[PDB]
């Protein structure tokens, strides 16, 4: 039998739902035919309404404890939930119900993860990241996988570890996976070298622009930000923010939307503060 | 009740209620309720959007530079087209010109967008409506390759044991009884219509499509960093280009670059021909008698007009815009986003509040302001909701008109308005498409009398199916011209992709407004920014699923989707596949509605 | 001169001489010489290697260590063989026993080379000499589909539209005039057996296998960093492992690399099996009357062995080795790389010096000083060969002898071998293969006689062709053994790659000799090295086709190429097909054989 | 009317060759179908011998001045030539009489544009570069695409950019494409972080290699190696020698084989 996975949406984009399906190994359609049994999926599922909820039902009890809760999105305390309403209730009754059952939960993008782009100032809805919502007396493992969305072989990668390996992948103090999570941007970056060199990105377009020089000046939060950008970097290897001649926005970090301007200068820079 | 809207639709729910909450297949969350008459027949619908996040409020008091990326996850399936908007609307309001080729970069990627959206809306989202594939696994396989042969003879993946091949996966995963995304799908409702083998073909390019999505995103990878989500900027994009000169290897566009790209549009264009045009005609055939779902395609169209020529000249729109109002298609109204008696919208129908309820606000004057507040008569409680009361405030989707008039958007609004003023490539598209549909449905029905009446045909949903599937073949050749004339321009010397002018806020006036349209995938998106001091003052989308998707107005007028449900029969209401059918046509995104 | 060899040949030179220089379609640089009878049966044969670059002269006095690169360089073909070899020989000098994953990686990488090296030989160097592309313009689409559907109906690019597709392609450069690769090539030789049909799917599956190759050398990407020409080291492999660690994305092989690995064994094992051997086994079935180019493979063949399921234990070889003397299959007799007595080379015939030569020298005590020097019977000069005198030096390929005897190494010799020693899965590959091959005979004449003479089948040009396409399946099989393995070592423990207690010369004795052998594409190959003080004072390589491309030793023995074209009739002795196709069979390396 | 292209073989392993088709983008069936006219090579050729030399006769004359002339591998002075045999004739007279007509020429790899590893101590064959055997007379433009091999997308890169833009790119001083070589991998690392917090491999499969640290100590020449290798990387961009634990080994700089061991550190 395959793992039974649940996927919940909350308050979401469905930014890393579609990044799942960009992997370019294993193949999302081989993750799902063969290796997973992806039972509950609002997004690709064929039943809606009554149908749908059934399913949530009958494998909530038929495999009680045995199956992974993934998350996408976050619940909404405000409106009294009702700003995330899933089969006329709350989506926190929702995500709470299947929570109380699941043998772990991941916790997709920096939504579930963190709050993402809802949960940013004056974050109207109250949306609260999954771990927060279910509190500190939750008994079960939550793999937070952030990024906005996560790398594509990052998601998949996570799920394949745990197949082939037999284990929750050890995590950092935040709960990411140190397979993917345990290095900054910066400290593996291939601009480095014009980091090291005061060679700046000055202005758009500038000599350094067309050279490849570092993003610093122009906003680049690689020097804060863990994640795999620049080393799995995105779409099959193809490239990231970076490569492309933006900035990292720091979007895997807890908080990014509210540290400051994505023109802003990244902070902590020097040893000597 | 029985009430007469202004749009000239009896909403009758003394029958039969049906709720269907989660709508599935879809972007984010909804809730459609109908209620059907003795005879099975939908005489009332009701839709829901289900969740908000308040993006707008949100940006009050950041920097106009920084909206894009905020906007952009309104959506991560149209990814990208809200930052194009905001970036646009932030360069009207700055009075920024952005050079040819980064004009140029954001057309590729928008059409990039479309390719793949469109692509993915129908095999993942939209498909099992129309498809059967627990039936797929009574298909003989070389039937089901002489009909892939007849359907699309240039697809080189036709041989039988392809399809065995395929079948036996299929059956393999039934047999194991973990049913994942097929379980309680409405296998047994008579309202499937194909025969095994197309359901054989149609579930054979499903997979083919999840496959291929994956790489006509590398042309966001290359020009914006990653997909979803790719970067942007006001005043040109990031990607700047190095062809021949030092440390070109190092740039972010570079020759091998290029050629990356060059590969990617082949391979698009290729399966939009090959596979998803051929394969949208042929399921519409098998449908033929399915005419049902026009709602107001068959009288009221907008869009705001897209993809010039000429850059910033929109006489030379290769999806030119306008509204046809009233089903007279000879009579393009022209549509100025900045004019505050066009687009309005409206919140007594929505959880909102404004001082003023009786108003519609133009977006500049918009006001987002949660009331999440249940009528008097719904069925249940605040926070279980048993029928919804729609005589009240039911949705979190604000209800956007155009001098008062309901409209429907997305790529057949598109295709109407752009034959109705003689885009020749669309009227031959549009022809040809007929005359396919037409061939295949002899193929099916020896005696079938050819279709001729092109408002019938294109005002339904199998039409609204089609446009999107000709909208993608279109994009994929428009962005092949894109990108030969971004070699042309580095040719002849032009390698720019930024102006920097008013890059800094000291550049700008204390107070500007500026509007940002784009053709998004789903319709037309426009975005108002009202600039103070440096800092946004007022920031407000409207979204094509805010428009299609849209409850009542305060006259009555019914939104797109609820026409569009409107005299349709269910074989079974209790399994209303008619309901996704038709829903998915429009290939609703709740995210973005709400925003 | 009528010559008769110790080997049961008569080299007659008396008929008319045809020169073939420059030798297409294969690496590096040949000459060769037959002389035909009245008949137009060819009665003498001359293998020439036409160029030395000296790479065992260069080794000398180098670091040990570095040796692999050097030796990696002598072919870019079977890039990445000489590495091994050269690892494996400096580690058994010195005592050096490798990881696990290790021993896996290399493996890997050894069967990643052999898959890529066959398809790539098969259809792009060896093809042409079974396949007509003109005559593909005259094939039947819908004909050409049916002939695809038999010869490999798992293979999904089957539509008639394809293959007209493909028509009109190689129509369209057919008409420009400008033939390229195919100009001269000998179209109306009746040596060309194929269909119009045949001809078509095999230019279709040429091209298909152009565009696959590129994709199986990521796993060379990898873990050697890139191909050509990955990296090696003594003691392990530099492509450490962390899955789960910190910093594990960045390491060289993490589980993001693993997936990639994974799906790349399974595109080549897909290929081997849906397109290669069909073509190959069907292919065959049309030359079925062509049975000529055994030589030696039916009497004298050999191979070192390979592929332990233990590390170390050459007893669980997965092809194993030995050599076959007399066409006694019978009787394997152990081969020793070791054995001064065994492998030694000759120079009678070469153009190299030793002080005695008469002698024969095993490799530890071998002498690579060259003698250009032609015989006073060439005709033409010494800067203009018009027609060599074999009497004399006539190549810069050695005379490789086994206890004495001229034998044929590659495939077929470890096919051969493998099925002599009870194999199991060559033995089922072979009897399955033979079976198709009746099988496809018979549709194309219903009245054939299945052949059941292994002997003769595979002692043939055409059982040459068909060991290399098997050996090929059963290394796709082998690598995801490979694969698999190497992931249960993880998940059991084991990330370690390398050893390093003998990294530092002073830890290796003033004195050390060793040899690595190595089962390369074109079969047996190793180097033996000679350790003094931290040096390389001997570093000599025998290579596949040294032995197979040998010329005579000082008894006149003939050697593999040389004695595969004896007996040949030719069509037209000016268009010498028949000779290209035997002695591309072989797939000659002449960089290899000269290094 | 395609681009007509000769490729010629010297003293070679035949790697550039193999490299070029590897290409991701364009595809070399594209390449040689669509964009240039392959006109000799004796690696895929149809014909052998008297049919393919003729060839090579009929080109020159048909296109005197008009074909570019693709180097792979060198030629050979000592053995009077003869340790590269063409058509019983020695290799540089059949490179001297192409290049005497060609329009421009590319050195494909170390092995044209230097030497490589034929040409490294004693040099046996005294192999020469093609730059080196024409000489300070020679009035076409030599190419030089080095790298041993070099990159895919390098090599077709240059081809497209001629194609499509219509001239020679700029070269440097040592004739090699700006478009590729101008910069060292060093300047382009990923691994530079590590090299700049003094994070080294040590030895083998040490802490430092599983975290992927930089490879200075066991040798890498990245800093003095100008190449692609680091920006473009290799095999459709899946990796290049550092990201895979070895050093670089200078393989696309004059003199490679002769600066050192490999494993020694750079200097
Ligand atoms: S600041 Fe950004 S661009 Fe510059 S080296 Fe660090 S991560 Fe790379
Ligand atoms: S020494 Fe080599 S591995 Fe280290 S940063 Fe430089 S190029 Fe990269
Ligand atoms: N397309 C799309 Fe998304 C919606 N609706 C936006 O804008
Ligand atoms: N295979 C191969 Fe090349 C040869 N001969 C080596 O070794
Ligand atoms: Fe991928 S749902 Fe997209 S917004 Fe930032 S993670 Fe959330
Ligand atoms: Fe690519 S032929 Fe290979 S050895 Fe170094 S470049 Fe030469
Ligand atoms: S913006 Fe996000 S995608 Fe990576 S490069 Fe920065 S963490
Ligand atoms: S060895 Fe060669 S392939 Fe690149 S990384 Fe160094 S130049
Ligand atoms: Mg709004
Ligand atoms: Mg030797
Ligand atoms: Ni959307
Ligand atoms: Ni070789
Ligand atoms: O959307």
């Amino acid at each position: 039998p395959r793992t039974p996975v649940i996927w919940l949406h909350g308050l979401e984009c469905t930014c890393c739902s579609e990044s799942f399906i960009r992997s370019a190994h294993p193949l999302a359609k081989d993750v799902v035919l063969s290796m997973i049994s992806l039972d509950y999926d609002d997004t690709l599922m064929a039943a809606s309404g009554h149908a749908a909820e059934a399913i949530l039902d009958e494998i909530k009890e038929k495999y009680k404890g045995n199956y992974i809760l993934a998350v996408e999105g976050n619940p909404p305390l405000n409106q009294d939930g009702m700003s995330c309403i899933i089969g006329g209730r709350p989506f926190s009754e929702q995500l709470k119900r299947m929570a109380d059952d699941a043998k772990a939960i991941i916790s997709w993008g920096s939504c579930a993860s963190w709050g993402c782009v809802q949960a940013a100032k004056p974050n109207p809805t109250q949306a609260t990241p999954v771990h927060k919502f279910l509190g500190g007396g939750y008994d079960k493992p939550i793999i937070k996988v952030p990024g906005c969305p996560p790398i594509a072989e990052v998601m998949t990668g996570v799920i394949t570890y745990m197949l082939t390996f037999d284990r929750i992948p050890e995590l950092d103090r935040q709960g990411r996976p140190k397979m993917f999570y345990s290095q900054r941007i910066h400290d593996k970056c291939y601009r480095r070298p014009h980091f090291d060199a005061g060679q700046f990105v000055e202005e758009w377009d500038d000599e350094g622009a067309r050279k490849g020089y570092c993003l610093y000046k122009v906003g680049c939060k690689g020097p804060t930000t863990y994640n795999a950008c620049s080393t799995v970097r995105w779409n099959g290897g193809t490239s990231f923010p970076i490569q492309s001649g933006h900035g990292c926005i720091g979007c895997s970090e807890d908080g990014f939307w509210d540290k400051g301007s994505f023109y802003s200068r990244d902070t902590e820079m020097n040893a000597f503060g | 009740s029985v009430l007469n809207t202004p749009n000239h639709y009896k909403m009758d729910n003394s029958g039969r209620r049906v709720v269907i909450d989660p709508v599935t297949r879809i972007e984010g969350h909804m809730r459609c309720e109908v209620n059907v008459d003795e005879n099975n027949v939908i005489q009332n619908a009701v839709s829901t959007g289900t969740m908000w996040r308040g993006l707008e409020v949100i940006l009050r008091g950041r920097d106009p530079r920084d909206a894009w990326a905020f906007v952009e996850r309104i959506c991560g399936v149209c990814t990208g087209c809200h930052a194009l908007a905001s970036v646009r609307a932030v360069e009207d309001a700055l009075d920024i010109k952005i050079p040819h080729n980064a004009t140029l970069i954001r057309e590729i990627m928008a059409k990039t967008l479309q390719i793949h959206d469109h692509i993915v809306h129908f095999y993942h989202l939209h498909a099992l409506d129309w498809v059967n594939p627990v039936n797929a696994l009574k298909a003989d396989p070389q039937a089901t390759s002489e009909l892939q042969k007849l359907v699309s003879p240039h697809h080189p993946m036709s041989s039988p044991g392809y399809f065995k091949d395929i079948q036996i996966r299929i059956q393999k995963f039934v047999d194991s009884g973990q049913l994942g995304i097929f379980k309680n799908g409405y296998w047994s409702n008579p309202a499937y219509k194909l025969s095994p083998e197309a359901d054989l073909m149609a579930v054979t390019h499903y997979l083919e499509a999840l496959d291929f999505q994956k790489e006509i995103v590398k042309i966001h990878a290359i020009f914006g960093g990653k997909n979803p989500h790719p970067n942007y900027m006001v005043g040109g994009v990031p990607c700047a280009i190095n062809i021949d000169g030092d440390m070109a290897a190092g740039a972010p566009i570079n020759m091998e670059r290029l050629n990356f790209v060059k590969s990617l549009i082949e391979q698009g264009r290729t399966f939009n021909t090959n596979v998803y045009v051929p394969d949208v005609i042929a399921i519409a055939a098998f449908y033929r008698d399915w005419l049902y779902g026009g709602g107001l395609s068959a009288t009221n169209v907008m869009d705001y007009g897209a993809y010039p020529k000429t850059p910033y000249d929109k006489s030379t729109d290769q999806l030119p815009g306008g509204a046809i109002i009233n089903g007279d298609w000879g009579k393009i109204h022209p549509v100025d986003p900045r004019d505050p008696e066009q687009v309005q919208e409206f919140v007594t129908h929505s959880w909102y509040k404004y001082p003023d309820e009786t108003k519609g606000l133009h977006p500049w004057d918009g006001i987002t302001e949660p009331n999440y507040e249940l009528g008097s008569k719904t069925k249940g409680s605040r926070t279980n909701i048993i029928e919804i009361d729609e005589s009240a405030k039911y949705s979190w989707i604000k209800s956007p008109r155009w001098r008062g008039h309901a409209v429907e958007v997305g790529p057949l609004a598109r295709y109407i308005l752009a034959y109705a003023q003689g885009v020749e490539y669309v009227k031959t598209q549009v022809h040809t498409s007929l005359n396919r549909f037409n061939a295949v449905c002899r193929l099916l029905d020896p005696n079938h009398k050819d279709i001729t009446d092109l408002k019938a045909f294109l005002g339904s949903t199998i039409g609204r199916t089609l446009a999107r599937a000709l909208e993608s073949e279109y994009c994929g050749d428009m962005m092949l011209d894109d990108f030969n004339q971004l070699i042309s321009n580095i040719k002849n010397g032009d390698s720019s992709t930024a102006n920097t002018d008013k890059w800094d806020p000291s550049s700008w006036p204390e107070h500007a407004k500026g509007v940002g349209t784009v053709a998004a995938p789903r319709g037309a998106l426009a975005h108002w920014i009202v600039i103070e001091k440096g800092k946004i003052k007022n920031y407000q989308c409207v979204v094509p699923t805010t428009w299609n998707g849209s409850p009542r107005d305060p006259k009555g007028n019914i939104g797109a989707f609820e026409a569009s449900l409107m005299g349709t029969p269910m074989e079974r209401p209790d399994e209303p596949v008619e309901v996704l059918r038709t829903l998915h046509s429009f290939d609703p995104c709740l995210a973005c509605s709400t925003h």
